[PDB]
């Protein structure tokens, strides 16, 4: 768990490492639950 | 006697009932079923954002 | 074609330059935009401070 | 308790209501009718000119003309008549007691705002009046402060992107392709079926036909093949004189001029291409949000299947990694007024009103100072 964060630090700048992450990471935009927001018509 | 009970010419804002298009008849009912204007004002988190955004956009310009 | 730039490092101050390069690459406040509505002002302020 | 008034004007529709209300009080077409036949009946009701909902009842004996075309007023006297009818006959409120809120198109000539402000202070003695952008108010009615909005009315179509409450003036795109031109095209393509409509009342009849029996095809060529090879895509309209017509093939032909203006022969591109170009004109960093928030506004976007076709056409031009979604509120006809009903209700908006006394030393250009 300590090595994964360090190695992702190394990958962020441009060090093209080939280390496979056991735990994949995704950034996604946060979700809303205000009553103002209207859902989309389609998928 | 319903016809004696009420008169079309007694109340103009009841006279509006006779002269409505059907889609105009739905639009009012659906839109006051939704109560969007009430929703936006009653909900604070969007509200003070709109408040301060208008106020400090007036602050520097326009 | 070019990776984000890395500031040169002192022999004992490499990771400070690492942090400052990473901070210039990734802003600490990225909630600005469409996510401004998601959080109220008071909670967003604490998130930014922390 | 003095409350502000919100009056939304567009070519063919005028709405008005008190601020803070869910519903506008008055909705009526922006029409002016003058009698055309020889009036010989002594002692009964005749008038020089009919305006509003009453004029639409007597289409047979009236010539109907619109004061606004393409978002630009042509005769200001008719506009005064409509405003007077709105203030007095519809709401029965004094115009000089309550402030009034007004809306207009984003891109417009100089003289329109100045003339509108001059008329609104001088004729009605309005203590305070403000001008706002229609599409910005529609986005406020959707309740998100960011995203690109498409408002297509009966006068003109325009897409503006708004980021953090600011509409970028360079990225605003305007296309002169509206519902009245679609009505004219529908009349021209109904000519070939054997039914002929020439007068203005018949134009209103054709507009009602378009509102009732039109839809947007997902695939144009496949729908032509289906309509040519079968009689399933046929509906019957019943005219006010009792005659019955069959709309048939034309139902998906009239709205398709929105996407391909080559049918009308217009040089400009389609509406989806216009939205895509308006997104291209913005900065890269915000483009994600512009592809994430898109709302439809205006009565022209009430054709069935408009959202699916819009999403498909935008996704075709968009990058593959981008996510495309289209938001279509059910009350997209009256969104702009709703936004106005939001904007007048705020506690910071009372200082945003134009002062009556300040106009005396400023003049008609004061709105360009304050708005
Ligand atoms: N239910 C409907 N279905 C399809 N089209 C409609 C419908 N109602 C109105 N329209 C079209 O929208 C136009 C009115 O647009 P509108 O929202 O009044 O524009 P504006 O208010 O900006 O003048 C009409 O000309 C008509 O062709």
């Amino acid at each position: 768990h300590e090595f994964e964060a360090l190695m992702r630090m190394l990958d962020n700048l441009g060090y093209r490492t080939g280390y496979p992450y056991r735990y994949p990471l995704v950034q996604e935009k946060t979700k809303h639950k205000s009553e103002v927001e209207i859902p989309a018509t389609v998928t | 006697e319903r016809y004696f009970d009420r008169v079309d010419e007694n109340n103009p804002e009841y006279l509006r009932e006779r002269n409505m298009a059907p889609d105009l008849r739905q639009d009012f009912n659906m839109m006051e079923q939704k109560k969007r204007v009430s929703m936006i004002l009653q909900s604070p988190a969007f509200c003070e954002e709109l408040e301060s955004m208008i106020q400090e956009q007036f602050k520097k310009g326009k | 074609t070019n990776v984000p730039n890395v500031y040169p490092a002192a022999p004992q101050g490499g990771m400070a330059a690492l942090n400052m390069s990473l901070g210039m690459v990734t802003p600490v406040n990225d909630l600005r935009g469409s996510d401004s509505i998601a959080y109220d002002k008071g909670e967003k302020l604490l998130r930014c401070k922390l | 308790d003095i409350a502000a008034l919100v009056v939304d004007n567009g070519s063919g529709m005028c709405k008005a209501g008190f601020a803070g209300d869910d519903a506008p009080r008055a909705v009526f077409p922006s029409i002016v009718g003058r009698p055309r036949h020889q009036g010989v009946m002594v002692g009964m009701g005749q008038k020089d000119s009919y305006v509003g909902d009453e004029a639409q009842s007597k289409r047979g004996i009236l010539t109907l003309k619109y004061p606004i075309e393409h978002g630009i007023v042509t005769n200001w006297d008719d506009m005064e008549k409509i405003w007077h009818h709105t203030f007095y006959n519809e709401l029965r409120v004094a115009p000089e007691e309550h402030p009034v809120l007004l809306t207009e198109a984003p891109l417009n000539p100089k003289a329109n705002r100045e003339k509108m402000t001059q008329i609104m202070f001088e004729t009605f003695n309005t203590p305070a009046m403000y001008v706002a952008i229609q599409a910005v108010l529609s986005l406020y009615a959707s309740g998100r402060t960011t995203g690109i909005v498409m408002d297509s009315g009966d006068g003109v179509t325009h897409t503006v992107p708004i980021y953090e409450g600011y509409a970028l003036p360079h990225a605003i795109l305007r296309l002169d392709l509206a519902g009245r031109d679609l009505t004219d095209y529908l009349m021209k393509i109904l000519t070939e079926r054997g039914y002929s409509f020439t007068t203005t009342a018949e134009r209103e009849i054709v507009r009602d036909i378009k509102e009732k029996l039109c839809y947007v095809a997902l695939d144009f060529e496949q729908e032509m093949a289906t309509a040519a090879s079968s009689s399933s895509l046929e509906k019957s309209y019943e005219l006010p004189d009792g005659q019955v017509i069959t709309i048939g093939n034309e139902r998906f032909r009239c709205p398709e001029a929105l996407f391909q203006p080559s049918f009308l022969g217009m040089e400009s591109c389609g509406i989806h291409e216009t939205t895509f170009n308006s997104i291209m004109k913005c900065d890269v960093d915000i483009r994600k949000d512009l592809y994430a928030n898109t709302v439809l506004s205006g009565g022209t976007t009430m054709y069935p299947g408009i959202a699916d076709r819009m999403q498909k056409e935008i996704t075709a031009l968009a990058p593959s990694t981008m996510k495309i979604k289209i938001i279509a509120p059910p009350e997209r006809k009256y969104s702009v007024w709703i936004g106005g009903s939001i904007l007048a209700s705020l506690s910071t908006f009372q200082q945003m009103w134009i002062s009556k006394q300040e106009y005396d030393e400023s003049g008609p250009s004061i709105v360009h100072r304050k708005c």
